[PDB]
């Protein structure tokens, strides 16, 4: 029933996955042999297998369950996984692990702030994510998904680093933990209706402001 | 009668035509109907 859109065949095997989680290997007779499915994962947009052509262990080995009248051992390439949503993962190939790599913002880019005395940058999308960085290390670090469909655009740091705000779309503005991305006021602002168009603090942490696209 | 005739055979030929794209179509849907089914008791096995 679920749409399908991807296709590609190994090794005299058909792979097929779908709009919604489940990944599908055949045989040219169309028949049908062990999927990977209901994963947290969804709408799979890209599927590759490795160069290496695998070597055959047997004696201690974990593959799964075909659906031939017996049932068969079952050895792939190792292959790739890749959603819609920019979610990146690596499977061994005997099943053992579904890994994910980075993981990505999934639509449109908005400019990113720096800790003033730490390799930190913090990154957000438009949509549910901010996530921080440390620079150096190039390792991915702390993040907070944000709430669904919240736009968000404008970020920034207080000048003593402590303290990190970010600017919502939607009428809604969040000052949030420069640690645990807490959403410091109870609840946040959201007194504007529209879109934030700047966000920054005074030297006195005990202030901060934000332009609207309204012109106020 | 040779016209008459011949005229006669060629649509006799035609619905011969129509009766072979009928079946063969009929066939084309069996053949479907078997697939299916060949997944579903592919599938059925798994959970054993």
């Amino acid at each position: 029933k679920e749409a399908i859109t991807v296709l590609m065949t190994i090794d005299s095997y058909i792979v097929t996955g779908d709009i919604k989680g489940n990944i599908k290997f055949y045989d040219h007779t169309l028949s049908v042999v062990n999927w990977y499915s209901n994963f947290k994962l969804g709408a799979i947009r890209t599927l590759s297998f490795s160069k290496t052509i695998p070597s055959l262990p047997t004696e201690k080995s974990n593959l799964p369950t075909d659906c031939t009248l017996r049932g068969d051992l079952f050895v792939v390439r190792n292959f790739i996984i890749g959603t819609f949503d920019a979610t990146v993962y690596h499977m061994t190939v005997d099943g053992t692990k579904l890994e994910k790599l980075f993981v990505e913002p999934r639509d449109a880019v908005y400019a990113v702030s720096c800790h003033p005395y730490q390799p930190l940058i913090a990154v957000g999308s438009v949509c549910g994510m901010i996530k921080v960085w440390d620079f150096e290390k190039k390792v991915y670090l702390f993040s907070r998904t944000f709430e669904k469909g919240l736009g968000v655009q404008c970020l920034t740091y207080n000048p003593e680093g402590a303290l990190l705000g970010a600017g919502f779309t939607e009428g809604t503005v969040y000052i949030l933990d420069a640690m645990s991305l807490e959403n410091e006021s109870p609840e946040p602002f959201k007194y504007s209706k529209s879109s934030v168009s700047h966000c920054c603090f005074s030297h006195d942490s005990n202030y901060m402001a934000t332009a609207d696209v309204n012109f106020t | 009668h040779l016209e008459r005739n011949l005229a006669t055979l060629k649509k006799k030929v035609i619905k011969e035509g129509e009766l072979h794209r009928t079946d063969y179509v009929r066939i084309m849907q069996e053949n479907v109907s078997l697939i299916k089914e060949i997944n579903e008791l592919r599938r059925e096995l798994k959970l054993t």
